[PDB]
């Protein structure tokens, strides 16, 4: 569970993204298909060249729901659910990639935030993309 | 990868018995059961609705056919998975775009007919065997992947 | 995320197996250590030879949490509570192995329910076993 | 894996920055915040009880220093790494009883580590690479696992 300690840490960081939420998303899934090839079955349909309009859009909504989460990190089953159903009956994304783009969401973000990147910080946000990914999972089954 | 003399031997032995029309498209029905979610490449197969219609779906027990039929030649070439699966890897990223991932489900809903089937038979050893083989055929067809 | 139906299946299939639980328990962790050989790394005080009476012995441990899992299949957190924080803060598993032994569980279950192992039940079970190793992973951080 | 020409020289060039102390230090603490459950090792290490503790504790740092100086030397023979890390992996699986899980783990702790030290430097195509290497040497130490 996110502790309160967690709740505050992810709010300052993510906090601390503010505007560059989009750019920031989209970099996050570049690294993702550049390191995780096969992240790209997903999206056999985008231009997947760096700075296609379509990467970089998605990555604002990306960027946006996880702010959206942020929000409301109390109550984020509710706050993601019709993106919790879109992944389980539409996309039906392996939820084995959801650590795979966790993990370049917090590249990007030690990346872009040298200071607020600490190592208990670091550790929340971890947890926070995690608790993410369970939610936008809990209903594939 | 990399099975021992003895199992080769087990896999061979235990293969011999298994008919790969019928284990191919139980596995392959089991998948999108157990992993609801592998049926997004499965949307001309018509009727998926429910566990029974999955598994008694023409479309899937036709498939399951060929995906195990696949596999089984494999067999014959356990030294080398890689070469062996080169085309069909291709054609999984290229064509059909299918998650690599998927062939790990594959390898372990394969595992767990085996043992549904074959009971006793299917031994903690035989199992160790099959595991070694499943994880180098999902390898195999994950390599050509970029 | 376990439905009626589910629970339903998990109590049918888990009756079936009656006083057996044990002795699958410990063909699990047989299974387990042959198939997965780093999952031997967290027993080096385990002699881990068949028919190995540590192994017996754990393996009845490990059935029986699972049966008082089943029995309070509406309330998992709270039963298998002191598990949690056993496995979180003194044995510290990896999470990765809990799917192990999870799909090891399950493949014992296999070979001794010709009947019962249908694909539905096959899911439940799935479902049940990945939802008591959230549980028991749950206090890790 | 496999390392493009270009992609070694990428690892090459980013890693003579490196202060691997400095880095091993920073990435073994990290890895006991991150993932606690791999101070499981370490009861012997002293005062764990803090983020702090844990980067601060000399111990880690100590050990830090070794696991990130022999990565450091691993990186010379990227052709190799199954060669270069067996006798670290019959160790670590007879001796140590360290699961291979946690190579992952450090891996991409060191990724975060990377890219938190060098920000903007580390581009996407530089941590494609290093994601090969991490990947490369975790699975060259489970290797010798059995
Ligand atoms: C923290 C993790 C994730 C978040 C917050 C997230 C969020 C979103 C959002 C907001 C949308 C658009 C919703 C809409 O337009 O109605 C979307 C769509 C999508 N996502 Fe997820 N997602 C995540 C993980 C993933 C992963 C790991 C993959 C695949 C590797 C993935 C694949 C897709 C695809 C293919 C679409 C449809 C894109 C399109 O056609 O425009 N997502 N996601
Ligand atoms: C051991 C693993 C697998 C093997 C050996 C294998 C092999 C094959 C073969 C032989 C075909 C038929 C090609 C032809 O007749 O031209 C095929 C098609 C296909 N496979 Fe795989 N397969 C495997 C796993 C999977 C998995 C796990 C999935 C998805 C969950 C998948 C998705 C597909 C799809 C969507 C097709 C095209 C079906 C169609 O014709 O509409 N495969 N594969
Ligand atoms: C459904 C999954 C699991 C259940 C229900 C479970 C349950 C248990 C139980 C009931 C005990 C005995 C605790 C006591 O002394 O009262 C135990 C101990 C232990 N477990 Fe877990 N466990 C599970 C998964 C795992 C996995 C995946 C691993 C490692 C791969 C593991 C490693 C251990 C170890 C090393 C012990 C201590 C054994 C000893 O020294 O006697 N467990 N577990
Ligand atoms: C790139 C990854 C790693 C490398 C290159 C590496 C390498 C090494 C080396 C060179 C030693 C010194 C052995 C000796 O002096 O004979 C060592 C010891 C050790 N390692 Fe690893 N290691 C790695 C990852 C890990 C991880 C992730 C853990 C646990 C979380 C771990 C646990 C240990 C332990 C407990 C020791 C014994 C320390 C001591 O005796 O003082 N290692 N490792």
């Amino acid at each position: 569970v996110l502790s309160p300690a967690d709740k505050t840490n992810v709010k300052a960081a993510w906090g601390k993204v503010g505007a560059h939420a989009g750019e920031y998303g989209a970099e996050a899934l570049e690294r993702m298909f550049l390191s995780f090839p096969t992240t790209k079955t997903y999206f056999p349909h985008f231009d997947l060249s760096h700075g296609s309009a379509q990467v970089k859009g998605h990555g604002k909504k990306v960027a946006d729901a996880l702010t959206n989460a942020v929000a409301h990190v109390d109550d984020m089953p509710n706050a993601l659910s019709a993106l919790s159903d879109l992944h389980a009956h539409k996309l039906r994304v392996d939820p084995v990639n959801f650590k795979l783009l966790s993990h370049c969401l917090l590249v990007t973000l030690a990346a872009h935030l040298p200071a607020e990147f600490t190592p208990a910080v670091h550790a929340s946000l971890d947890k926070f993309l995690a608790s993410v990914s369970t939610v936008l999972t809990s209903k594939y089954r | 990868v990399h099975l021992t003399p003895e199992e080769k031997s087990a896999v061979t032995a235990l293969w011999g018995k298994v008919n790969v029309d019928e284990v191919g498209g139980e596995a392959l029905g089991r998948l999108l059961v157990v992993y609801p979610w592998t049926q997004r490449f499965f949307e001309s197969f018509g009727d998926l609705s429910t566990p029974d219609a999955v598994m008694g779906n023409p479309k899937v027990k036709a498939l399951g056919k060929k995906v195990l039929g696949a596999f089984s030649d494999g067999l014959a070439h356990l030294d080398n998975l890689k070469g062996t699966f080169a085309t069909l890897s291709e054609l999984h990223c290229d064509k059909l775009h299918v998650d690599p991932e998927n062939f790990r489900l594959l390898g372990n809903v394969l595992v767990c007919v085996l043992a549904h089937h074959f009971g006793k038979e299917f031994t903690p050893p035989v199992q160790a065997a099959y595991q070694k083989v499943v994880a180098g055929v999902a390898n195999a067809l994950a390599h050509k992947y970029h």
